RNA sequence: UGCGCUUGGCGUUUUAGAGCUAGAAAUAGCAAGUUAAAAUAAGGCUAGUCCGUUAUCAACUUGAAAAAGUGGCACCGAGUCGGUGCUU
């Protein structure tokens, strides 16, 4: 719900999660999945929230393009309800 | 060669820009170092620094709370093992060797493998005589024959490495257990909180009502019943708040969203502090007694049984209970649900009883499992009701555990020794130094312990030798330790530095607060201003402006708020004598008691500090005196209240009651009283991501000036960010403020037209419903529905002010309604419409300054004084921060002195408003779009040099205003002009519209639509030197935005943090998980997962191949872990041949942190993420002119502009469509070109030529989502319209071996270019 | 703002709590389950009931460190910087 309620739900998940760009910049969330390179990151848009964007892509399912990243969009789905 | 800087400083980005004296930026050939071809590169003077944020200390301290924590409570064991291990070698001599071995495998195990007693036989024995250890605990309570000693230290290391908590002081009495004793410390709370409408629960059967057994809901409610308010009462979410459930304080204390509370949670004593941050800290004193309530509910689930173990034997009916339930639900299943009994007690993986016991599903868990499986069978009951009260199949060790006191566990050790103590001859005599092991608490006060090497530590020793929990009292200074706690954990104040601040409940901090907000007050007067304080304030705790009309301003004087002084009024309801407190000699006694309950929280140290005050009265004041501690800090030093003086005689609160001014220091004395860059930066009110950008700023200045030659610029200008700013909260806030508003004056517009909150972001919908559907200036209605030609109106206008907020808006009929005149309405619209302004204000539908500004023509319009503090909001930065920030560049830059001796202020630091800026962007159309590229940063700052010093070139009389040093402040007349061009070039006046900002404009537009010409070229009279000129220097400004060379450097980091990913994962074959100690192999043991990697090795040496073992030159790139960076920094010889390298050059070894950029093909450049994945590193620049196309197409309803403006904007955007068609171009070829994600490109690009009918806005909005694709850094997923087009990262870290790895400098200017083909 | 300090409860991991049967490597059919030790960043030492996820930064040279040292100007251009003088 409130951003700060992701934040959590992600840290419990083990993810390393830095909310960058707070400050007249624009917005983004740093997921540091791997903790090797790999960085989701989802900047805000003025029409779409963060959190609307953390659900229309890991609500319905692994999005099945990478063999590394899974554990990942199954971990963070549990988090869309 | 002149020139300034400008900057633009943030949290995670520093922005900087070089202008001549005719705002132009320069560009200069820089010497390209390195084994490269190319040894020369031109970069303009422009640029930005990236870097991540700043991080904050909690996390490093938590952790090392956790720390402490399993180091402390393994030594309680420890002195238990110590104390037992020479009379118990005895009885067993491997018995603590098979313990700290339990935990290794049969093959590692040195001694046999079973703890307690060694073999197979006695130790299955002892599980099925005491299945549980709550089992044993209580035999050994009960029995009196001798017991094994392996056995009674079980127990006792039981109890004393889980010891339970320590909330309650002294020993367990009804009134700090009981729940009906509890219960009323709880009604009590709450009453004196709110007078004339308490709960008095006079006929309440407490405890056989809510501390029944029954479910969360059915003990609420039926507590309730027997007292005829409803549960969403405020007492009803603390009940509801105490019994477990999370209740919503939201509707009780009417907030803004929704402030949830659970006591169960690991959030709730921070969700918590954010309650009383915007409720008030007056209410922590009744949520804690919720707190201390919620405990005494949980013991009684758990302390069901009058003598004997009340906890175990509690614990051993949870046991059997279980058993006979299980046996119960086994049977149902078997015989009425035989199928999926092996999903329920078999699966493990489906939250069974199995997932409860051995697969990982919490009691929720399990219970949302087999909730719709017992209601589909019959005999259920008896068990469902049970689901339902929380308290069926219970794990003897649950979450609710923390509210067992240690009492409890000390009851229980003190009967098994006390019992065993006749038996055994040291456990009769360590019968106190086993007890004294677990009541142990390190106080607050004492802290760590070191003896010298701790940056933490603080306590002194009053002999040197070791302490233990007994010596304690022998070794520890209590006192010494104390008084250095509190000169550590005190912060100074800012304006005296060494002079100690207050407790925010401090008497003479509450007496300032009070006397400092009812100075401004104004309908004052020294008479009885203080008789306000004393009839108001000293009597009643809210001064409702109600009380202060009726019983004050009638009673006395003439028939017709905020913070108080709290502590005086909780001072006086316990000691009750009003003559103690309002007597001046006794302060400083009521002010050491107040630090006192502040600081610590210590039974010994409370006295000890109270006891010189154990005469001034006795017994039944001091104990209500000392249980009763406050919380929190003050900002202000009393050295600063009643201790400073400006020869009057009188401080800074002596003027407060008399001769008023606020805390506006002036007619200087504040501010009249060398080190490291380091501790400058340490001491600044701002956090630390702020913190480093500051550094960062002051690097990228001595970077810039060596560039220049060693040259001090002529003018520094500064911007900052104000950081943590960054929808369901806003847009509820104007309902709020619309619903109260409208319920104040009645009227049924809410019910005549309902509005949904996402409609109120129209700007002109939003002033309806502000105006209860009327003009502003007309008694006619509104429209409603045609609020398309009906314009809103500027109170005081732009020519005088640029004031785009909603208190300076009004909604009318058409602009002509409000005057004639270029000031603000006149009298003869106020007259009509002023008494429906205040039924306006009374609903706080306006504010008083939008009320006062309307109202001004009553009072002659808009006086000089209300003109020169206009002056004063757009050029006075108001942040203490960033006044500290410019003297930290004024102190570098300017420290020579003359032989005179003064000193030569060779560079003025200019201070501008981030308002300002913007305001010149959105006025001539410089627009911004930050998704674009990074070079907004760059803009900003040059724009603020431009702004910066044409002013101060245009207005050098008010330098006294944003530039740094000891100036003239001149005053209202000295620059501000009579009326209209009166002394215009003539005498000193300078000012009549006081928007400074308007000497850029070509046409100055008043509110009467009138028109006041500007020339093309703006002098100084004084001097006559040009500042501005609207024709040539505009392109100027417009080419600078537009070039495609800037300096965008992404500032390279060492990665910091943990090792790895903190889940102990289980056991697997595989060498992929971290090793959790030296011998715990993953392979046997299971460890951590996903290392994090510090930085990366570019690593040069040959390695054993092929089934001949021959040698291979390689080139890699490894990566290496924190974990690993301790002793590859030390040998990374030693080290890197442990991973099969050999004959490893060290001159050919490169370090490259994260961030580490590398230069390709085509100039596609490419960001080290890690060692085995990349990031983009490229930056597309787009032109001014698509910048300004995509701004109003994005905004093409939303432009914020007049008609006679936005006629120009629309048809701009409707007459330059094939920018659309122009802007998608680049993208593709930049795509085509650096990016390389074709599969990605396809659909953008199949998607625009789908999307070329529909609006216009539609594709901006959409083609400003597509530079995700482009965007700097790692690659993210992004949706043109419906199309969702996913990310292409980049796991292929091979290309970059053989490029150039570009070593930049901060500023971008200085490069190192390695070309690494050269390298093998 | 910031920054320090005290305490608890679960968790997770490995081992202990012996499983019994007719079954060939597949697997049925039963009985059981509720907690105990130990670790809770690897570890580092000055061995303290103490430290060990904050801050701190390009490259190169000098230095234990703190730090000092290294890169010509001007015009005409602008798809990420060129192209074009002057001086050594």
């Amino acid at each position: 719900m409130n951003i700060n309620d992701l934040i959590r739900e992600i840290k419990n998940k083990d993810y390393t999660v830095l909310s960058g760009t707070d400050s007249n910049s624009i917005t983004q969330l740093i997921i540091r999945v791997n903790n090797d390179g790999n960085e989701y990151v989802i900047s805000e848009s003025e029409n779409e929230s963060i959190v609307e964007k953390f659900i229309s892509a890991f609500k319905n399912g692994w999005n099945q393009e990478y063999e590394d990243e899974e554990e990942f969009y199954n971990d963070m789905q549990t988090i869309t309800l | 060669k002149k020139y300034s800087i400008g900057l633009d400083i943030g949290t995670n980005s520093v922005g900087w820009a070089v202008i001549t004296d005719e705002y132009k930026v320069p560009s200069k050939k820089f010497k390209v170092l390195g084994n490269t071809d190319r040894h020369s590169i031109k970069k303009n003077l422009i640029g930005a620094l990236l870097f991540d944020s700043g991080e904050t200390a909690e996390a490093t301290r938590l952790k090392r709370t956790a720390r402490r924590r399993y180091t402390r409570r393994k030594n309680r064991i420890c002195y238990l093992q110590e104390i037992f291990s020479n009379e118990m070698a005895k009885v067993d001599d491997s018995f603590f060797h098979r313990l700290e071995e339990s935990f290794l495998v049969e093959e590692d195990k040195k001694h046999e493998r079973h703890p307690i007693f060694g073999n197979i036989v006695d130790e299955v024995a002892y599980h099925e005589k005491y299945p549980t250890i709550y089992h044993l605990r209580k035999k050994l309570v009960d029995s009196t024959d001798k017991a094994d000693l392996r056995l009674i230290y079980l127990a006792l290391a039981h109890m004393i490495k889980f010891r339970g908590h320590f909330l309650i002081e002294g020993d367990l009495n009804p009134d700090n257990s009981d729940v009906d004793k509890l219960f009323i410390q709880l009604v009590q709370t709450y009453n004196q909180l709110f007078e004339e409408n308490p709960i008095n629960a006079s006929g309440v059967d407490a405890k056989a009502i809510l501390s029944a057994r029954l479910s969360k809901s059915r003990r609420l409610e039926n507590l309730i019943a027997q007292l005829p308010e409803k549960k969403n009462g405020l007492f009803g979410n603390l009940i509801a708040l105490s019994l477990g459930l999370t209740p919503n304080f939201k509707s009780n204390f009417d907030l803004a969203e929704d402030a949830k509370l659970q006591l169960s949670k690991d959030t709730y004593d921070d969700d918590l502090d954010n309650l009383l941050a915007q409720i008030g800290d007056q209410y922590a004193d009744l949520f804690l007694a919720a707190k201390n309530l919620s405990d005494a509910i949980l013991l009684s689930d758990i302390l069901r049984v009058i003598t004997k173990a009340p906890l175990s034997a509690s614990m051993i009916k949870r046991y059997d209970e279980h058993h006979q339930d299980l046996t119960l639900l086994k049977a149902l299943v078997r015989q009425q649900l035989p199928e999926k009994y092996k999903e329920i007690f078999f699966d493990q993986s489906k939250n069974g009883y199995a997932g409860y016991i051995d697969g990982g599903a919490s009691q929720e868990e399990f219970y949302k499992f087999i909730k719709p499986i017992l209601e589909k069978m019959d005999g259920t009951e008896e068990l469902l009701v049970k689901l339902n009260r929380e308290d069926l199949l219970r794990k003897q060790r649950t979450f609710d555990n923390g509210s067992i006191p240690h009492q409890i566990h000390l009851g229980e050790l003190h009967a098994i020794l006390r019992r065993q103590e006749d038996f055994y001859p040291f456990l009769k005599d360590n019968r106190e130094k086993i007890e004294k092991i677990l009541t142990f608490r390190i106080p607050y006060y004492v802290g760590p312990l070191a003896r010298g090497n701790s940056r933490f530590a603080w306590m002194t020793r009053k002999s040197e030798e070791t302490i233990t929990p007994w010596n304690f009292e022998e070794v520890v200074d209590k006192g010494a330790s104390a008084q250095s706690f509190i000169e550590r954990m005190t912060n100074f104040d800012k304006n005296l530095p060494n002079e100690k601040v207050l407790p925010k409940h401090s008497l003479l901090y509450e007496y300032f607060t009070v006397y400092n907000e009812l100075t401004k007050v104004k309908y004052l007067s020294g008479e009885q201003k203080k008789a306000i304080v004393d009839l108001l304030f000293k009597t009643n705790r809210k001064v409702t402006v109600k009380q202060l009309k009726e019983d004050y301003f009638k009673k006395i004087e003439c028939f017709d708020f905020n913070a108080s002084l709290g502590t005086y009024h909780d001072l006086l309801k316990i000691i009750k004598d009003k003559d103690f407190l309002d007597n001046e000699e006794n302060e400083d006694i009521l002010e050491d008691i107040v630090l006192t309950l502040t600081l610590f929280e210590d039974r010994e140290m409370i006295e000890e500090r109270l006891k010189t005050y154990a005469h001034l009265f006795d017994d039944k004041v001091m104990k209500q005196l000392k249980r009763r501690r406050y919380t929190g800090w003050g900002r202000l030093s009393r050295k600063l209240i009643n201790g400073i003086r400006d020869k009057s005689g009188k401080t800074i609160l002596d003027f407060l009651k008399s001769d008023g001014f606020a805390n506006r220091n002036f007619m200087e004395d504040i501010q009249k009283a060398g080190d490291s860059l380091h501790e400058h930066i340490a001491n600044l009110a701002g956090s630390p991501a702020i913190k480093k950008g500051i550094l960062q700023t002051v690097k990228v200045v001595d970077e810039l000036v060596k560039v220049m030659g060693r040259h001090k610029p002529e003018n520094i200008v500064i911007e900052m960010a104000r950081e943590n700013q960054t929808g369901q909260k806003n847009s509820r806030e104007r309902m709020k403020r619309i619903e109260e508003g409208i319920k104040e004056l009645g009227s049924q517009i809410l019910k005549e037209h309902p509005v949904e909150n996402t409609q109120l972001q129209n700007e002109k919908l939003y002033l309806y419903y502000l105006q209860n559907g009327r003009d502003m200036y007309v008694d006619q209605e509104l429209d409603i529905n045609r609020l398309s030609d009906y314009d809103v109106d500027h109170i005081v206008p732009q020519s005088f002010l640029k004031d785009d907020s909603i208190d300076n808006k009004v909604l009318t009929r058409s602009d002509k309604n409000r005057g004639k005149s270029d000031n603000v309405p006149s009298e003869e619209v106020v007259k009509k419409m002023k008494n429906y302004w205040r039924q306006l204000l009374n609903a706080k539908l306006i504010t008083q300054r939008k009320f006062d500004n309307l109202t001004k023509a009553e009072r002659g319009g808009l006086s000089e004084l209300d003109k020169a503090g206009f002056i004063k909001r757009q050029l006075v930065e108001t942040r203490q921060i960033t006044k500290h920030v410019a003297q930290i560049l004024d102190s570098r830059m300017n420290t020579k002195y003359d032989e005179n001796d003064k000193l030569i202020r060779e560079v003025k630091v200019i201070t501008l408003k981030s308002k300002l800026v913007s305001d010149f962007r959105k006025d001539f159309q410089f627009y911004k779009v930050r998704e674009i590229n990074n070079y907004h940063h760059a803009h900003d700052a040059y724009l603020n040099a431009v702004v910066g010093t044409a002013l101060i070139k245009k207005y050098p009389k008010l330098e006294s205003e944003f530039v740094y040093g000891d100036y003239k402040v001149y005053d209202v007349r000295k620059m501000i002009a009579k009326s209209e061009q009166e002394i215009g070039k003539a005498t000193a006046k300078y000012f009549f519209y006081s928007n400074i900002m308007n000497f850029f404009k070509t046409e100055i537009t008043l509110a009467n639509g009138e028109i006041r010409k500007r020339p093309l070229i703006e002098t100084n009279g004084e001097t006559g030197e040009i500042v501005w000129d609207k024709g040539r220097d505009f392109a100027t400004v417009r080419k600078v935005l537009s070039m495609p060379q800037v300096n965008i450097v992404k500032k390279t980091e060492v990665q910091t943090g943990g090792f790895s990913k903190e889940s102990i994962l289980p056991k697997r074959n595989s060498d992929k998980l971290i090793a959790r100690k030296k011998d715990w192999d993953p392979k046997k043991y299971g460890g951590f997962d996903s290392p994090t990697v510090a930085y990366s090795v570019l690593v040069v040496a040959k390695v054993e191949k092929g089934k001949s073992k021959k040698l291979k030159s390689v080139k890699e790139l490894l990566g290496i872990t924190i974990m690993e960076r301790s002793s590859f920094e030390k040998n990374p010889i030693d080290f890197l041949e442990a991973k099969g390298y050999k004959e490893v050059k060290k001159d050919l070894i490169i370090k490259l942190p994260k961030y580490s950029l590398f230069e390709l093909e085509n100039g596609r450049k490419r960001m080290l993420a890690s060692a085995g994945e990349l990031q983009k590193g490229n930056e597309l620049a787009l032109p001014s002119k698509y910048v300004n196309f995509l701004y109003l197409a994005s905004h093409y309803e939303k432009l914020k502009g007049s008609p006679e403006d936005n006629e120009q904007k629309q048809l701009f955007v409707e007459q330059h469509k094939h920018y659309l068609d122009e802007i998608i171009e680049q993208i593709s070829e930049f795509s085509k070109r650096v990016i390389l994600a074709d599969a990605n490109l396809d659909k953008v690009l199949s998607a625009y030529n789908k999307h070329r009918d529909k609006p216009i806005r539609e594709q901006a909005e959409n083609i400003i989502h597509l530079f995700t694709l482009t965007n700097l850094g790692a690659p993210a997923a992004f949706k043109y319209f419906d199309t969702t087009i996913d990310r292409k990262r980049y796991t292929s870290t091979k290309e970059v071996l053989d490029a150039t790895l570009i070593h930049q400098s901060i500023t971008g200017l200085y490069e190192t270019r390695i070309d690494l083909s050269q390298l093998g």
